[PDB]
């Protein structure tokens, strides 16, 4: 790997340097790099693997959609041949997206699921896991396109039992583990009636909890409750 | 109109 | 080169759909695909072309800002030791800025420029030229930043030359050469006075063109002219 | 802030 020779220390510091650059491409890079050091993340060094990979993949999604969607307006009645290059462009895009996300799959396999025992870290690589996998199967038409969605839901449900089991219904790691579930739910596996059901379940204990909250932790919560509601307001 | 999921903090 | 084996309609069409992807790096090295085919280009040709690597070193240089301005506080008295990331990785991205730059230098000088015999495209070129010998300049600190600015003012005069000859007043190439040269030399060649002058003149006499233009044409000039107002108010 | 220069229309 190009970055092996670079101090742990110097990629985490680096990583933040083209965060505030807003070179992602790079940040990723670094935080790949910090990841084949062998050493556990810390909670901050998290939050960097996990910004850097979805601001990439975050590209990709919207580039990819803008060309699926000519690619199908070309395949309309009406519509005049114009030869194999937006399928072939399509195609390109898509391939480069399913490397970030086998990427990604592969640091979480190797090996920071398997020595994840915090609820706190467990939960979020779970979580990471299954939304990989959901990017996976956005793009995904195949023999596999089953199997695909199996594993994205496999790895949210193993996330939605620790966190219920070991974290407050307010801790955000838990709320957004279920709100990308419920998106998985809604968006993925035709199973709106999940997605809504989850959202509001989790949006009513989380409104509960608030009291025992801090003023800060309370904001926190409080804004991932609001895009919970969001949804159920696009869905009801 | 896509479904919200977890921004970037 | 890897674009060797698409056919150029192909690079084209595959430009275009990068652009609406908002794929610029992609954008740019199928662009660079069709030059290398070495035909001449059209005038929405040459639009692809600039837009595609506007878009990337305009990325490059929002970059380099930042890490600049981090590194520049690093190096104050009081400002704690952090050892050398910052200046290695301004290094980085200083070092494929260049790589852009002369990238696109090289397009120009092989052989775009010498093959160019009407006004509109021998223009356009040699102001393509200018910028890029600019954005050397603006990143140049050693032996060479002199012979830079040199180049870039070298490859704006001849446009100019040209420009006043051959292209009316209100030609948007003709303004925007004007802009730009007048902002080289407000930022880089330390000549507010000259700058200003430019801009003030080119102002008024494509003011006094107008009468001339179709409704669609005069948009276009105005837009520009409307820019170096912007400039004016800001410099005065 | 720093002067404008030619856009991408
Ligand atoms: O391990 C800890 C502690 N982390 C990892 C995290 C902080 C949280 N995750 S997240 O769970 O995807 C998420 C994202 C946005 C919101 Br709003 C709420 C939750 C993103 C990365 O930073
Ligand atoms: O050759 C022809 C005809 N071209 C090339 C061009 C159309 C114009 N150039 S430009 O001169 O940089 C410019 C940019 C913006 C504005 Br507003 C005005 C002028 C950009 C690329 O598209
Ligand atoms: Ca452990
Ligand atoms: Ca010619
Ligand atoms: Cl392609
Ligand atoms: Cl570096
Ligand atoms: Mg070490
Ligand atoms: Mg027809
Ligand atoms: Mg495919
Ligand atoms: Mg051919
Ligand atoms: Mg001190
Ligand atoms: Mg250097």
């Amino acid at each position: 790997g190009a970055m092996g020779s670079m101090e742990r220390a110097s990629l985490i510091q680096k990583a933040k340097l083209a965060e505030q650059a807003e070179r992602y491409e790079d940040m990723a890079a670094f935080m790949k790099g910090a990841v084949e050091k062998g050493e556990e993340l810390s909670c901050e060094e998290r939050n960097l693997l996990s910004v850097a990979y979805k601001n990439v993949v975050g590209g990709q999604r919207a580039a990819w959609r803008v060309l699926s969607s000519i690619e199908q307006k070309s395949n309309e009645e009406g519509s005049e041949e114009k030869g194999p290059e937006v399928r072939e462009y399509r195609e390109k895009v898509e391939t480069e997206l399913q490397g970030v996300c086998d990427t990604v799959l592969g640091l979480l396999d190797s090996h920071l699921i398997k020595e994840a025992g915090d609820a706190e870290s467990r939960v979020f690589y779970l979580k990471m896991k299954g939304d990989y996998y959901r990017y996976l199967a956005e793009v995904a038409t195949g023999d596999d396109k089953k199997r695909i969605i199996d594993s994205a839901r496999s790895a949210y449900q193993e996330a939605m039992d620790i966190s219920k089991k070991e974290m407050p219904p307010t801790n955000p790691i838990r709320l957004g583990l279920a709100l990308n579930f419920s998106v998985f739910h809604y968006e993925i596996a035709n199973s709106p009636e999940e997605a809504i059901s989850l959202a509001k379940t989790t949006f009513d204990e989380a409104m509960a909890d608030l009291h025992t909250l801090s003023e800060d932790s309370y904001k926190d919560s409080t804004l991932i409750m609001q895009l919970l509601r969001d949804n159920l307001t696009l869905w009801t | 109109q896509r479904s919200t999921s977890t921004p970037n903090v």
